[PDB]
């Protein structure tokens, strides 16, 4: 099987404003 | 103390509480799982995404409808929309409040008992009431005489009824729906190069069957016009550009309902199974019938469909007797008007199927007079 | 306890601690051995130079880079390079801290078998987890959905990925990356005067790459204009005096990206291989791509050419589309910054690969679920 | 004057005289030009190479295939075709013979109307008709009924008929075909470490996947076999050398033929379609399908299909009635023969599309009754 990404909750764009 | 009016249909799940104009939530009742492999981690991505939620995300779904022709084939996806649909899109725990569902007519048994096990055993409701989906239609427009002319998305059938006493000996129904008009637009426009096969573009063709076909009047002549005028040619935006343009098939696609021999039918057309339902009953109340044609779904919103059936209607008819054809503009919805009104009626207060009747008789007290 | 993220690439190893904002060792992936003979004794003469020192005594040494594309070719010089990463650059024990490694896409799969035996055998780290090497650089953007062209510097793949959810058939890989074009413009800087031939050479050819070519924004009239204007001869200063003067081949070098009919090969060049991969995917999905496009790798640092990859995309793609092209001022880390975020995730602390399982299963565990 | 049965296919084109076994003239339907310089005068190099001669010198050509799927994309280049194998291969003159075209099932019927205004502008053939790639192959059999799956080059087509009746409804359309079964050869072997980008090298996959692929009885346990033996490797000489070993692959590019999910397509295998075809069809004359099914074209050539496709129609039919798989050796050519039988017979003298009502009717007249 591919990678089967285990089941979280989140999250994402946040950190790429906090970078800037 | 409210009463929930759900209508499952197939395709459009609609539903909103009693005594209203306008139903609470209308969603496509689609299943989507997901078919691809999925890498990014963190997105909380849900392994089924069901309703209104399941047609944004169809590129990455394999969108199954769990209904085929009225009768439910996967009770688990079912039991999602249900769940999803009280939970979720109403925001009503289904505790406390009873049940109207609706249910097309000559369907198995099998399928009306174990619905109601469901609905009494997972959800717990206080009551439920499983109704014809044609006579609420009927009740919906404030008569009570006619024959009326269900094109739903999975099952076509007509139900005449007078004075409130239906006929079940002179009830016709046929599985040509609005699905079948679907596959064969489908099937119809890879004659000019544009191939739909995946099961997420036939969400696309039923939208340009909804915004772009209509039933010709004249089916030969319109057919012959557009061989030579160009006035037909109508363009479409297709979701990522690479407009289409449409011609002649246009009105092909509905022609289907008036000519089922176009996908392999044997039977005959939507205005000759009434014609002949009409004939089948008394020879006393055919006028009447005559005067109270009725139609309802939604596959009866095609431009120009009232015409032709009536026109076709009256060259069937005798001369003397006068068509009339009643076409509500808010067809799509009758039935669940229908369903409003008759969950408001006191007179029908005590007609549910009551908890205890359930754990006395089983699910098995529907096909009793209590249906 | 802190994560390891190595990144080998083809050209430039870079290294850091997980939870930072830049890799904290960068430095160029090649091994040089002396060739010449020696006379003074006990001048602490080695037997190989790796790292940036090999770059820095490049004059008496045979500079071979163990990487051709993307495959690894030289096992020994590969366990050097690891061995100064880890022990040298960053001065960490690898048994005590868990390695992210990064891999193009569609590699022969004894690459990764070899990688996760040395890894786990001479270096015997806790765990190491192989990531796609586009996947960490969309993660750097902080969006889910868009197709990333990673085009490094030796192989160039573009990879589209829609809601987390990778389409593996339409994965797109072309061998054309900046070692051939540093290889073209080697060729064509014979066509002035000045003739570099010796590996040491190759890497003064780079820095001239590096540092002078832009990308036109369209190639006739600049090619017209070039060769009868006198405005953009440029001149250059070699490591030992002698300066250079470049006219045409400013623009003609990364030309061969968008034409690589040049080098003689057959496919199409990166501003169709993107659209190729782009109608690949379902219908629905192509809205989202055409609007979300992301750039990364060192190789697409060159001065204009986000401008000609959008006027070339708006030639091929349907005009109504709105076409966006993201190009973050920090391309060249990009792919490290987001293996940086990955493995600082707390949902990914089950992801890695045990060494009990590969204890278990040998090195042919990573190609099982457990990427 | 005999006529000339011509089938153009996609990928190989077989013609000869009618009332003959096998084609006189067979070759691959490829369009190449030279892509390099060329610096000796007086070589007599023309500008494009076709057929076999184009097979020849693929080295230092682009080959480009006319015919993707069905539909024609170049239409110059299938008129070289044609004309080099009317005057170059055959060496009889076009007005002097009647001609019978092949075309597969369910295609765009511009392509049609311009095949046949092609074929009488150009050629000037006295009379020209166009038959159904499935028709044909059902007659070369001998029999008059069955469901014949003949998936060529282009598209896998599966078509039923009924004691020469054809039923409209039921035909099944796939894309899937070797052409896509060569690509996903082509993107599985990159996993061992050699990689084929050219298209002249495309040739080198076809021949492989010709001599080596064959279809696993069941794909599970050959699966599990092939990882753990080495009696699966077969060696394979390149034109040059570089001897290479196939393991497991040999049986999973045929594989896709029932799992299109390997290269993403949303449609069930060739084993289910044609059942689901089969079921579609009216319940008096399932049986007599299931006894007669008819296999042709190149890619059921594999070894060991028609095992594995008698297995899965089990599985899925009803245990008690009987299936039988009619599997000809001489398959490859079954258009061809069906062909040259109906070409020969005195009934069908009378149904060729004259070339005085084409002037007098235009070029749709084809789609008319003289179909
Ligand atoms: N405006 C419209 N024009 C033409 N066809 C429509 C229109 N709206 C809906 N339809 C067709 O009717 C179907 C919806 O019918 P509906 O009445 O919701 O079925 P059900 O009885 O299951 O609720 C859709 O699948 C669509 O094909
Ligand atoms: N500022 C720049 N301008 C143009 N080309 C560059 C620039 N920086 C790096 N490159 C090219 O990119 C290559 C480095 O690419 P990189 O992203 O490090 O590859 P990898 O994916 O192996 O890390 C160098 O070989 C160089 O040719
Ligand atoms: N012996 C064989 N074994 C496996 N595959 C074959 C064999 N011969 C031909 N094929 C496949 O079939 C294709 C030829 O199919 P063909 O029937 O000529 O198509 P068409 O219907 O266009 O004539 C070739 O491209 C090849 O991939
Ligand atoms: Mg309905
Ligand atoms: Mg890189
Ligand atoms: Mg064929």
């Amino acid at each position: 099987v591919p990678p089967k990404i285990p089941d979280g909750e989140r999250v994402d764009f946040d950190d790429i404003h906090r970078k800037r | 103390t409210t009463a929930l009016v759900c209508d499952n249909g197939s395709g459009l799940v609609k539903a909103g509480f009693a005594g209203d104009d306008a139903p609470r939530a209308v969603f496509p009742s689609i299943v989507g799982r997901p078919r691809h492999q999925g890498v990014m981690v963190g997105m909380g991505q849900k392994d089924s995404y069901v309703g209104d939620e399941a047609q944004s995300k169809r590129g990455i779904l394999t969108l199954k409808y769990p209904i085929e022709h009225g009768i439910i084939t996967n009770w688990d996806d079912m039991e999602k929309i249900w769940h999803h649909t009280f939970y979720n899109e109403l925001r009503v725990a289904p505790e406390e409040h009873p049940t109207l569902l609706t249910e097309a007519p000559l369907n198995p048994k099998a399928n009306r008992e174990k619905m109601t096990q469901i609905m009494f055993e997972t959800f717990n409701v206080p009551a439920m009431y499983v109704a014809i989906q044609a006579v609420l239609s009927l009740y919906a427009s404030g008569r009570t005489t006619g024959i009326v002319l269900d094109s739903g998305d999975g099952v076509t059938h007509n139900v005449p009824i007078y004075e409130g006493y239906a006929l079940p000996h002179a009830i016709m129904r046929l599985d040509l729906a609005g699905r079948d008009l679907t596959d064969y637009l489908m099937k119809i426009l890879t004659e000019r190069g544009y191939s739909f096969v995946t099961t997420a573009e036939r969400e696309i063709v039923r939208d340009i069957k909804e915004k772009l076909c209509y039933v010709a009047l004249d089916f030969e002549n319109e057919m012959a016009t557009a061989a030579s005028s160009s006035s037909l040619e109508k363009s479409y935006e297709l979701p990522d550009g690479q407009v289409i343009t449409i011609g002649n098939e246009r009105f092909r696609c509905p022609e289907t309902l008036f000519q089922p021999s176009f996908i392999g039918m044997e039977s005959a057309g939507i205005h000759e199974t009434t014609y002949n339902s009409i004939m089948k009953c008394d020879i006393d109340i055919r006028k009447d019938l005559y005067a109270n044609n009725v139609l309802s779904g939604g596959t009866t919103m095609y431009p120009g469909i009232a015409d032709r059936m009536q026109k076709e209607i009256t060259a069937l008819a005798p001369s003397t007797m006068k068509i009339k054809i009643i076409a509500p503009p808010e067809r799509k919805y009758s039935v669940w008007i229908g369903g409003s009104i008759l969950a408001s009626l006191s007179t029908f207060q005590q007609m549910w199927i009551s908890k205890q009747e359930y754990d006395e008789a089983g699910p098995s007290i529907v096909h009793r007079k209590c249906f």
